[PDB]
DNA sequence: AAAAAAAAAAGGCGCGTATATAAAAGCTATGGAACGTT
């Protein structure tokens, strides 16, 4: 086991707590994106952190695309003053985190249809549709995508242990589903 | 009778209040008899294999249809049938004497 | 006209608003066809639709 | 497309081994008495 | 997802693909209904069998399909990219048969019948050469 | 003055790179002046 | 003989498949209403 499913994202949200004007932000900020006809959500991205800001009409921004909490915050932090660079009086306020995307590898074959059969209270393999394998710990409430390649993958978290903790109780099951 | 029915009747039976508000039936196909191996193969079935396994010797029935959309107006499986042995259809039907013995078969 | 130009670079202004997309690619090339390298090319495109 | 076989093929199949010449939810209005078992006790029977 | 269940727990090998072609389930959807389903009759409470139904679809004989049915059972111990969702080895192993065999079933005839990928099957072809060491029975 | 006056109809981004495709457009380019008819432009946002 | 053109595809990523979160903004459908309608 000791392999740590490293973080693929972090997700956040932050309400500005104002409304601004989608036009004007379009017009006048310079990495700002937003389209009507597909969804009233301004897509702003800043080079660092390389994350996005999913801006909607309501002052509810997203932070998502960041590996780490803090990155996903630190991004917010400059998504709201270039916001208000722009020249409305919008303000950092109500930051969460919203999901951790996590992925991991152990380097060998899972038989899944193992996994299936004795832990189908928590397996679901589909070779046929997903490749890899859906073990959902209860606790920590964390779900294992369980791949063929060895790729386990967890998200559904906003705790970075969370992730971390769940496979620890996971790979010896792994190794009993294991072929070499 | 047996032949009569399968070569002409079982036809003339489709080609008759066949067509449907439009859907066709066409030419109707009958192959020699097989069995769909439960989860696994179809293949021919001899009668001796019928008789021991409690199987039935039937064919399968295909018949060729037409999906025809209105259009501003103004192949097929289906079922499977017993087949007599010796009928013109059955394996036996025109076998030498070696063959049936060789499946087990009194001539 | 016939000329096939061809432009990479990195984007660092992008922006849409009523079917108007304005880039501003720094140090993108333009190729001819003489590939013409420009650091700093104004893009301002609407909806051919 | 979703066509049931199932019918002409079970139906078929019951109606011979049972010989109730009807429909399988007929169970005495179909004619019944064909379709017997073929005594095979001996050649000339 | 209970059709599945049925089959499974009978010893029946079944597609998504085939039960979606029966029924307009979405397949995603699906997929998360058969894994609660799957779960739910845990607590309420082997991947061969598809050789031969494939084996008859493409009309193949027994000693062929007996081949087939070795090579898959080195398959689990020839990791070296063995399974990754193994219906494709499955099929890679039937290709490797009738490739040591001379039947005109080239790769198209395959594919169109199996609904596969003309190009996963080459891409366990790749293995398959170096992998053919350990196949030859007789 | 290095101005691309053209008609975008599809970019394709995929986490780190644009693929965009202008066409019918006018570019001035540094004393230069080129009329294309199509234009296949990649960006890259940091 | 030799130039130039006309046109299939190969291979690569299309995105797309599923898998899993996490976010409410056009649209859907469910859910609620009781009063117009004979």
């Amino acid at each position: 086991s000791g392999i740590v499913p490293t973080l693929q994202n972090i997700v956040a949200t932050v309400t500005l707590g104002c409304r601004l004007d989608l036009k004007t932000v379009a017009l006048h900020a310079r990495n700002a994106e937003y389209n009507p006809k597909r969804f009233a959500a301004v897509i702003m991205r800043i080079r660092e952190p390389k994350t996005t800001a999913l801006i909607f009409a309501s002052g509810k921004m997203v932070v998502t695309g960041a590996k780490s909490e803090d990155d996903s915050k630190l991004a917010s932090r400059k998504y709201a003053r270039i916001i208000q660079k722009i020249g409305f009086a919008a303000k950092f306020t109500d930051f969460k985190i919203q999901n951790i995307v996590g992925s991991c590898d152990v380097k060998f074959p899972i038989r899944l249809e193992g996994l299936a059969f004795s832990h189908g209270t928590f397996s679901s393999y589909e070779p046929e549709l997903f490749p890899g394998l859906i073990y959902r710990m209860v606790k920590p409430k964390i779900v294992l995508l369980i791949f063929v390649s060895g790729k386990i993958v967890l998200t559904g978290a906003k705790q970075r242990e969370e992730i971390y903790q769940a496979f620890e109780a996971i790979y010896p099951v792994l190794s009993e589903f294991r072929k070499m | 009778s047996f032949n009569q029915f399968v070569d002409y009747t079982l036809q003339d039976i489709i080609c008759e209040d066949s067509t449907l508000i439009e859907i066709s039936f066409g030419k109707i196909y009958v192959t020699k008899p097989m069995v769909n191996e439960s989860d696994g193969v179809t293949h021919a079935l001899y009668p001796q294999e019928a008789r021991l396994r409690n199987l039935t010797y039937s064919s399968g029935l295909f018949v060729d249809v037409k999906k025809r959309t209105y259009e501003a107006i103004d192949k097929v499986f289906i079922g499977r049938l017993p087949i007599m042995l010796r009928s013109k259809n059955c394996y036996l039907s025109e076998a030498t004497e070696s063959d049936l013995y060789k499946l087990k078969e009194c001539p | 006209t016939q000329s096939k130009l061809t432009v990479k670079g990195n984007l660092d202004t992008y922006g849409f608003c009523d079917d108007v997309w304005t880039f501003i690619v720094k140090n993108c090339q333009v190729t001819v066809e003489s590939v013409i390298s420009v650091d700093k090319l104004r893009i301002v495109a609407c909806n051919s639709k | 497309l979703a066509i049931n076989a199932k019918t002409i093929t079970s139906g078929l199949k019951y109606a011979l081994a049972t010989g109730n010449w009807g429909e399988q939810k007929k169970a005495m209005s179909s004619r019944a008495g064909v379709s017997q078992v073929l005594n095979r006790y001996t050649y000339s029977s | 997802a209970s059709i599945l269940i049925g089959c499974r727990r009978a010893e029946v090998a079944r597609t998504f693909k085939e039960i979606q072609s029966l029924i307009h389930v979405k397949t995603k959807e699906f997929g998360k209904t058969l894994n609660i389903m799957k779960n739910i009759l845990r607590g309420k409470s082997q991947n061969l069998t598809y050789i031969p139904r494939f084996c008859s679809h493409l009309g193949l004989p027994m000693q062929v399909t007996t081949s087939a049915e070795y090579t898959a059972k080195k398959c689990k111990e020839i990791k070296e990219i063995a399974g990754k969702s193994p219906i494709t080895i499955a099929v890679v192993s039937i290709y490797l048969n009738i490739l040591l065999f001379q039947i005109p079933i080239t790769a198209a005839k395959v594919g169109q019948t199996l609904q596969v990928t003309e190009g996963t099957i080459k891409s366990g072809y790749k293995i398959l050469y170096e992998h053919r060491d350990k196949l030859v029975d007789p | 003055e290095n101005l691309m006056l053209c008609l975008y109809d599809k970019v394709t981004r995929t986490k780190a790179r644009w693929k965009c495709s202008l066409k019918d457009g006018v570019v001035t380019i540094n004393r230069n002046d080129y009329t294309f008819q199509k234009a296949q432009v990649e960006a890259e946002w940091v």
